[PDB]
């Protein structure tokens, strides 16, 4: 089966070089370790158990999820991004396009809400249409 | 090349040429709202140099464009023409000679549609084509012909293609699948041909009567000659509404088959879900007087009409409570497809409660013609199309194209057009609730600021498309480098719990389908042995 | 007949086989699709 | 059809017996876990020994992993916890919580 | 000379022997006669009683172990088939693709499919 | 038989058609109809000419694709028992589709008349109708419809009989007979007693009326090339759908010309 | 005449496209194609007089 | 009466059509308020927990009491939301004995009206239209698109027939302030009953599509107490 | 020793359907009871005070 222990250099520390290692050493660190697995487990070395675990059951290869660590970030920088991009593009084309109405004005709805004080139109809720500047 | 192509006969070419025609006609459609939020951003016609005429042309050119050019052609043309084959494990489409006349007879009429609004005139109409507005009276030239030939070349190309799919599915299962082991979205893609092929005749009735009163002399619609055009709206109603749910089926299905295996487990009683499909199938013939309670329609006429346009909210309420089970109790891997699918129930939900405040006849007499009425379907249609769409492309796209779109860019363009569309359709309720007329390119100076923040919500959608379109270029040319490096997401189901590695490497993929086995992208005459199931 | 399929040959251009850039083409059909409407618009109001 | 928990743990117990390969015994783990319940005591003690008996420690620390991530209160994780002592300490199995210090 | 009309099943060696003798110039072609390509074998097949194109669902009897595969024939290297478990309906239908060199598990009911080939290319 | 001859053939029933270029020549002259009839009754097109070609080529074009499809049934032969089954089903959902666009059209003339403005005088109503005498031209008229479905389903047992010479004669026969039919339509539209502008009743008339027209040239086209598919023997006693298709649709054209007559001669008066 | 077994024989002994393969076809073929370029290629070119304004003269 | 900038409501009603439907508008909104609640928290809830729950529950799927609890829920809901529809639909009706009726027919961009019921000189009734003004007619104090030459008069609390009828084109008689929104094609008129109960200027427009000239066709209602409403209809 | 720890999806979806009931009564309690309840009392004032007016 196995010698007395496996060393430290490749069976401990396995969590930021796995995805790193060649195929080759991958199946034979693997290979070592289920030959390994065959003696009870209360024999097996500490990094032994934390590197099989991490063969099995570890965040790498399929079990990557879908924003690795640092994506939140991205995503939010993006979209604020985005949508600040949005509203200058918007801005720029509202400055670069047609000419207003002249009934936008501050005196024209002062007057118009004038009138519609004079007919007491909108008695309960707001008939005050000023909504510009 | 083009014996590959313009001599087309097997279902995923035709169905990729489906696909990037509904890309074009909806960049185009979108481009004319963008004209449309851009003339309504601020009261007086600021753009358009007056020519109201040219509004209601774009109005028309939107409607016609994102219906029946974007939405119909993607969802019925290229999804249906790759997947109903392959999902049923047919070697190719029974009648494919009839499916490639379909797809290109649909550009026949894009061309005439943009020669519609190119021509002298351009159809002012509106995408309902009521006369006598559509008289030759109050509309000479050519255009609303022309226009009404797009619509007849899409009815063709619909009717085509729906009874396609029904004899596909109806003659070519494989060898177990009888019809209760049916795939979810083979049901949806039978039941809109159904539907289909019972609407667009009377569709092709009225259209065809609508043109022979336009150039014909004849006297169906115009008063002058004992006739009215309350024929007309019923006729392109009752096509109208079925025409709708047949846009959202599809919708539905796709949005299914991304819940039901992100959130790791089966669909929560397909039986009852295919059932709910056919019970809003055949309940929206049926309704087809809802959308002219205004025309004068009797006391017990609205008042049977309400009560089945308010019924046909429990089979809708059936399937999004089945869609709620599904995601309760799995394990959601938020990716983009289910990012998207979330996103379509929450606003789905919405917009269908805006409609079920919509239907009843005591309370449309202050909502028709509103900005009310375009807040229920401008969600409702957008929504559960536009949202369902790219769940159907950013969950099948590495499988029937074989490349690998970048993941953050994907979330950030669903985010972005989430965002955009809440913002850009949620003022339309309150436009509507305080009464702005539809087809209006000036309007009252009170509604400036909701028409204002919702042509801004038209940029951000309208940036979320050209990120889109920027995620599309970079699959094409980086898809390879992005199944290699880290970027997309590989895997799509997730290994399960106690599933190792080495074990999930040797049993990827966990479909309930059969397209996912597939290879990537697939061989081109795949089912040489006739795919068997238990 | 018999159609060469590989992981390019399912979409009816040539992305990766070229003599120019590819991203002018794949840009410009989009950009057609969004100018249609722009150029319907400038025909109007010409007219 | 439905079924109470005695059957449930008659019908696992003869499946943790008859899987042989690595893969029928996670295939019958994930199946043994994706239920409204928690398995009993007897049927973690199998799963246990049918881990032994395929040569592969792993699945027998997820098997005390997905059993805590089960549980719904850690008192009866520790209920549980106690409770399969002895096989636990016979086969040698560390436990995920104490295998990781952070 | 002529390659033959395939009278049998066990007699047809390539398409060139579907073709048939004709009607003679008075009644109506009969089936055996004028049918030619795959509908004549076909009807050769129904005449015979060998039911070509096999519909027959997958046997879902047993479970199909590791030690005892459930093999399939396939005319190709790569055959996709649906599983549902040890009955014909126990859990919710999971496509499977055996391929030659390797076998197809489960992951449910634990079956193993092992792809017998007919190939000789 | 032997596993080796097995691999050599389709493995499946489906047909497996060849590329053909019928799609999108049938849709550019689909397109250059539609164009040329939309720029021509507007008087940008003086002399009728485009129109005519491009309904030509239209023409053609279906000509050589049924040829093609033809010729793939009774040539090439990859005609299966389940292709069969498709194509029948296929046509069944296309009669479908027809009957529900002359559907649409009675709702509309239903719509119309049965719910007119009230008279409150003198019921059994119309005032404003279609000239007097529409009988006797429709009494030779469905007369010889139920003679040609009489005769047709008696060719059509005589083609499972076997019997050639009388199934070709009764073929000839209902060919004749339905396109002296079609020419006494045209004749009666010409010799007629009023013009469609009279009314939505007569609008609705002649547009039913010349619907049907193009239906039943469309008939009688299937009975001329299923009598050109006999004659050169290309029909069997089994496999025959041609014959089906043509059947079936020559049933439903006559359900719906019995259901027109009726509704517009009888009850709708 | 009853060609038929001698038309399956020439239709499967072709390495032809499927519309050119028994031999009246391709006077069927030619005078198709020439007609079918010349019906899509004139109203094509009526639009930009239709988009001009410019109507059928002498009507 | 006059749309308010940044609205989130109907206007002030005037009628007891418009305050009938604004108490049915909210009692419909108070359950779908109640839905949308449902929906949305269990949506919430259920991405925010099953989002990292790793052990998916697949074996569920029958769920037959809580199939015939989605059955039986909605259509008592939809039961109760359509008891007092039908009962204010059935309501609002009937022309329940009116006293005065005025004809607004709808011409090519201009309303017109015929007061149905008074003379003018001798034997002859009275009638006028409602151009918009043109912008350049303004003046400081008068609202764009919403004015007209001639503002139409109608009297206080008196139950009013509005009958319209179109004369080329499909339009809409539209006021939502008034609560009305009637279609008018040339066929057929089309009669509707309204009370307005208090003095005011109610604006309006055709809400439907009318061509090019289709925003600018305002409906100007102003109800006046009747001595001001027989001094004007003197003075007309 | 250890009870049979049974249905907790049962228990956790009742109570989340009936937390989700109890979120959109509240929800449209604050809407009707806010929205509603003040227009209808500012319109019966208004309305009060024109009959006032009046009589
Ligand atoms: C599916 C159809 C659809 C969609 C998505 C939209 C979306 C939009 N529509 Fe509209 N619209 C209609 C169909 C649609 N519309 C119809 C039928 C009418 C009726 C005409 C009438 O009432 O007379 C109408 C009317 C209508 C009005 C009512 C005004 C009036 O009364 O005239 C307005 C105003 O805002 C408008 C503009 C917009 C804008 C700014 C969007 C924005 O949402 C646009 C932004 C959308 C996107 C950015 C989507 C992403 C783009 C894609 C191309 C998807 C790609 C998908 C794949 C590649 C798979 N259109
Ligand atoms: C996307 C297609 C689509 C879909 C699915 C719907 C769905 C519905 N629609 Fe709509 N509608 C349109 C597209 C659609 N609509 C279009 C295009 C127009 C304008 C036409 C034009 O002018 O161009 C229109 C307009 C329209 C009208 C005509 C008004 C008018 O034009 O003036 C009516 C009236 O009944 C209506 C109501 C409804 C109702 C009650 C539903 C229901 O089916 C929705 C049911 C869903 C829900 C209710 C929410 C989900 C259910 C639950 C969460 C369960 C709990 C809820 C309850 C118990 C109520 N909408
Ligand atoms: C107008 C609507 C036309 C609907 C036709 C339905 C035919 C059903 C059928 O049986 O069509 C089957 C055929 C061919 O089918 P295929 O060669 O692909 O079959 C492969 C296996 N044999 O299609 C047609 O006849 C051609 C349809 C032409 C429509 C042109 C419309 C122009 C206007
Ligand atoms: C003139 C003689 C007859 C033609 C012979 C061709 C001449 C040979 C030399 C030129 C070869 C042409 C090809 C290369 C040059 C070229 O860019 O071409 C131009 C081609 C000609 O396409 P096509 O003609 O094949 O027809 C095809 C008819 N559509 O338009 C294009 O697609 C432009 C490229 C558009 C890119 C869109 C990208 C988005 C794709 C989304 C896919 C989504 C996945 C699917 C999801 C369901
Ligand atoms: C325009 C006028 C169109 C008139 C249709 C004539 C069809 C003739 C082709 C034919 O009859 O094709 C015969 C083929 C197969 O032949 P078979 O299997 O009977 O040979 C059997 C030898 N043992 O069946 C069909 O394609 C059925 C086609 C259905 C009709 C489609 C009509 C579409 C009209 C759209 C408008
Ligand atoms: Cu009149 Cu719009
Ligand atoms: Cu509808
Ligand atoms: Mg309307
Ligand atoms: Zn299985």
């Amino acid at each position: 089966a196995q010698t007395h222990a496996l060393s430290n250099a490749a069976v401990m520390d396995l969590q930021s070089r796995w995805e790193n290692m060649p195929s080759t050493e991958q199946q034979d660190i693997v290979s070592k370790l289920s030959e390994r697995q065959k003696l009870p487990w209360a024999q097996l070395t500490e990094p032994e158990k934390q590197a099989v675990w991490y063969i099995s059951y570890g965040e790498w290869g399929p079990r990557r999820p879908v924003l690795n660590k640092g994506d939140s970030s991205f995503i939010a920088k993006g979209v604020a991004a985005g949508l600040l991009f949005s509203v200058g593009l918007f801005a720029v084309v509202r400055m670069a396009g047609g000419q207003d109405a002249k009934t936008m004005n501050k005196e024209w709805q002062l007057k118009s809400d004038e009138y519609l004080k004079s007919k007491n139109a909108n008695p309960w809720g707001g008939y005050s249409q000023v909504q510009s500047k | 090349m083009v014996q590959r192509w313009l001599y087309s006969t097997n279902a995923k070419d035709i169905a990729v040429l489906y696909f990037m025609l509904a890309i074009f006609s909806g960049m185009a459609g979108t481009a004319m709202s963008l004209i449309i939020r851009l003339e309504l951003a601020a009261p007086g016609s600021q753009y358009l140099h007056g020519n109201s005429q040219l509004f209601n042309v774009l109005v028309v050119g939107h409607a016609v464009l994102m219906i029946f050019f974007l939405v119909m052609p993607a969802l019925i043309g290229g999804f249906g023409n790759y997947l109903l084959p392959l999902m049923i494990g047919a070697t190719d489409t029974a009648f494919p000679r009839i499916n490639n006349i379909a797809f290109w007879v649909l550009p026949m009429g894009l061309v005439c549609l943009v020669t519609s609004t190119l021509v002298e005139s351009g159809a002012g109409t509106g995408w309902t084509v009521y006369p006598p507005l559509s008289s030759i009276q109050a509309h000479s030239g050519p255009s609303v012909d022309l226009a009404i030939f797009a619509l007849h070349l899409t009815s063709i190309s619909s009717l085509l293609g729906a009874i396609n799919f029904i004899v596909t599915t109806l003659n070519m299962r494989t060898n177990g699948m009888t019809m209760h082991k049916l795939p979810l979205f083979v049901w949806s893609i039978f039941i809109t041909a159904f539907l289909l092929l019972l609407s667009l005749p009377v569709l092709s009735a009225g259209i065809t009567m609508l043109l022979l009163d336009r150039n014909f002399n004849t006297s169906f619609f115009e008063v002058s000659g004992g006739g009215d055009p309350i024929l007309y709206e019923h006729l392109f109603w009752f096509f109208g509404h079925p025409e709708v749910y047949i846009l959202i089926i599809p919708g539905f299905g796709i949005i299914s088959h991304v819940v039901s295996t992100y959130s790791k487990k089966p669909v929560f009683g397909e039986i009852s879900m295919v059932y709910a499909m056919a019970s809003i199938g055949l309940l929206g013939f049926l309704v087809w007087s809802h959308h002219m309670y205004i025309v004068g329609l009797d006391a017990d006429t609205r008042a049977y009409f309400t009560s089945a346009t308010m019924i046909i909210a429990i089979p809708t309420g059936i399937k999004i409570f089945s869609w709620l089970a599904t995601i309760h109790g799995g394990s959601i891997r938020l990716a983009t497809p289910m990012l998207y699918a979330i996103a379509f129930l929450f606003l789905f939900t919405m917009g269908g409660l805006t409609g079920v405040a919509l239907a009843n006849a005591s309370l449309d007499v202050a909502f028709h013609d509103t900005y009310y009425v375009v807040g229920h379907f401008h969600y409702v249609l957008s929504m559960g199309a536009i949202f369902s769409l790219f769940a159907g492309y950013y969950y099948w796209s590495p499988q029937i194209l074989g490349l690998n779109y970048n993941e953050k860019l994907a979330q950030i363009q669903f985010w972005l057009i989430f965002i955009g569309a809440n913002v850009i359709f949620f003022p339309m309720h309150f436009l509507g609730i305080n009464g702005m007329p539809r087809r209006i390119p000036d309007y009252p100076d009170a509604f400036a600021g909701w028409n204002y923040v919702a042509s801004i919500g038209s940029f951000i959608a309208t940036l979320s498309l050209f990120l889109f379109i920027y995620i599309l270029y970079d699959q094409l040319v980086n898809g390879l480098n992005n199944k290699v490096n880290n970027k997309s997401v590989i895997y799509n189901k997730a290994p399960d719990f106690v599933e190792s590695n080495t074990i999930f490497n040797l049993n990827t993929v966990k479909s309930s389908s059969i397209e996912f086995l597939l290879t990537s992208p697939p061989a081109v005459h795949s089912f040489n042995t006739p795919a068997v199931q238990s | 007949v018999h159609f060469k399929d590989g992981v390019y040959e399912n979409i009816p251009f040539k992305v990766k086989g070229r003599k120019t850039p590819y991203a002018l083409s794949h840009f410009g059909f989009f950009a057609i699709g969004f100018a249609v409407p722009f150029v319907a618009c400038y025909v109007q109001l010409k007219k | 059809d439905e079924e109470t928990f005695e059957e449930f743990t008659a019908r696992y117990e003869k499946e943790f017996d008859e899987a042989y390969d690595l893969f029928e015994v996670q295939r019958v783990l994930n199946n043994c876990f994706s239920y409204d319940l928690v398995p009993a005591p007897a049927v973690i003690e199998k799963a246990l020994r049918a881990a032994r008996r395929v040569n592969d420690l792993p699945t027998a620390i997820r098997v005390f992993e997905a059993l805590k991530y089960k549980v719904e209160n850690e008192d009866q994780y520790k209920a549980y916890l106690d409770e399969l002592k002895d096989v636990r300490q016979e086969l040698g199995v560390p436990l995920k919580e104490e295998l990781f210090p952070s | 000379p002529v390659v033959k009309t395939a009278q049998n099943l066990a007699e047809v060696n390539g398409p060139e022997t579907l073709i048939g003798p004709g009607a003679k110039e008075g009644t109506v072609p009969t089936d055996l006669d004028q049918e030619t390509g795959l509908a004549r074998l076909e009807l050769l097949g129904k005449l015979e009683g060998i039911d070509v194109f096999d519909t027959k669902p997958l046997d879902s009897s047993r479970k199909g172990t590791m030690k005892d595969p459930i093999i399939i024939e396939s005319y190709d290297d790569y055959r996709y088939v649906g599983c549902t478990g040890s009955p014909a309906g126990s859990h919710t239908i999971m496509w499977l693709k055996p391929t030659v060199n390797e076998v197809a598990r489960c992951w449910e009911c634990g079956s193993v499919y092992k792809l017998n080939p007919v190939g000789v290319p | 038989m032997t596993h080796l001859e097995r691999s050599r053939h389709q493995q499946h029933p489906f047909h497996m058609v060849m590329p053909s270029p019928w799609p999108i020549v049938v849709s550019f002259a689909l397109l250059s109809l539609a164009l040329s009839t939309a720029l021509t009754m507007h008087g940008y097109i003086g002399n009728m000419n485009m129109v005519y070609l491009a309904l030509f080529v239209l023409l053609t074009s279906s000509i050589l694709w049924f040829r093609d499809i033809v010729a793939e049934a009774t040539y090439l032969g990859d005609h299966t028992m389940a292709v069969r089954k498709g194509i029948n089903l296929g046509f069944l959902m296309f009669v479908l589709s027809e009957v529900l666009i002359f559907a649409g059209l009675f709702w509309a003339y239903f719509h119309s008349a049965m719910s007119p403005d009230v008279t409150l005088g003198a019921c059994w109503p119309p005032v404003g109708i279609e000239a007097v005498q529409p009988t006797e031209l429709p009494l030779l008229n469905t007369i010889i419809l139920l003679s040609s479905g009489a005769t047709v389903t008696y060719s059509h047992h005589a083609l499972i009989a076997g019997n050639r010479n009388k199934a070709l004669s009764g073929l000839l026969i209902t060919f004749w007979l339905i396109v002296i039919f079609v020419t006494c339509q045209y004749i009666e539209y010409t010799n007629a007693a009023f013009t469609i502008s009279d009314g939505v009743y007569g609008s609705v008339f002649y547009a039913g009326t010349g619907l049907h027209f193009l239906h039943m040239v469309m008939l009688a086209a299937m009975l001329g090339v299923n009598y050109w598919r006999m004659r050169n023997y290309h029909l069997t006693a089994g496999h025959h759908v041609g014959y089906e298709t043509t059947i079936i649709y020559t049933h439903v054209l006559d359900v719906i010309w019995l259901f027109l007559y009726v509704v517009f001669y009888w009850w709708g008066v | 005449a009853n060609k038929v077994i001698q038309l399956q024989k020439i239709f499967q002994s072709s390495t032809k496209p499927l519309w050119w393969r028994h031999p009246r076809s391709a006077l069927y073929l030619y005078p198709f194609y020439a007609i079918f370029a010349v019906a899509v290629v004139t109203p094509l070119l009526y639009i930009p007089n239709a988009i001009r304004g410019i109507k059928a003269k002498k009507a | 009466d006059v749309p308010t900038p940044y609205a989130c409501y109907f206007q002030d009603s005037a009628t007891p059509n418009q305050e009938g439907i604004l108490e049915l508008h909210d009692n419909i909104m108070f359950y779908l308020l109640v839905i949308l609640g449902l929906v949305s928290w269990m949506l919430y809830t259920i991405v925010m927990t099953y989002s990292k729950n790793p052990i998916a529950y697949k074996y569920i799927k029958h769920g037959q009491t809580i199939e015939v609890i989605w059955t039986i829920f909605p259509a008592v809901i939809l039961l109760i939301i359509a008891f007092p529809s039908f009962i204010l639909l059935y309501l609002c009706d009937e022309v329940i004995s009116p006293a005065m009726t005025i004809k607004a027919i709808g011409y090519q961009w201009y309303w017109k009206y015929e007061y149905s019921d008074f003379i003018n000189d001798s034997g002859e009734t009275v009638e006028f239209e409602s151009y918009v003004i043109p912008d350049e007619l303004l003046e400081e104090g008068q609202l764009r698109l919403l004015d007209t030459d001639t503002s139409m008069v109608v009297p206080v609390d008196t139950h009013i027939r509005f009958v319209v009828t179109a004369a080329d084109v499909i339009h809409d008689f539209a006021i939502p302030s008034l609560g009305i929104k009637v279609d008018a094609t040339p066929g057929r008129l089309n009669q509707v009953s309204a009370l307005i109960q208090r003095e005011g200027v109610f604006y309006g427009a055709c809400s439907e599509l009318c061509g090019t000239g289709h925003a600018n066709m305002p409906i100007k209602i102003e109800a006046v107490s009747l001595p001001k409403f027989l001094e004007w209809l003197n003075e007309q | 020793t250890i009870a049979p720890i049974t249905g907790t999806i049962k228990r956790r979806v009742i109570m989340d359907i009936v937390l989700g009931f109890s979120l959109g009564g509240v929800m449209a309690s604050y809407w009707w009871w806010g929205f509603h309840m003040d227009k209808i009392n500012k319109r019966e004032k208004f309305y009060a005070e024109l009959a006032e007016r009046k009589k």
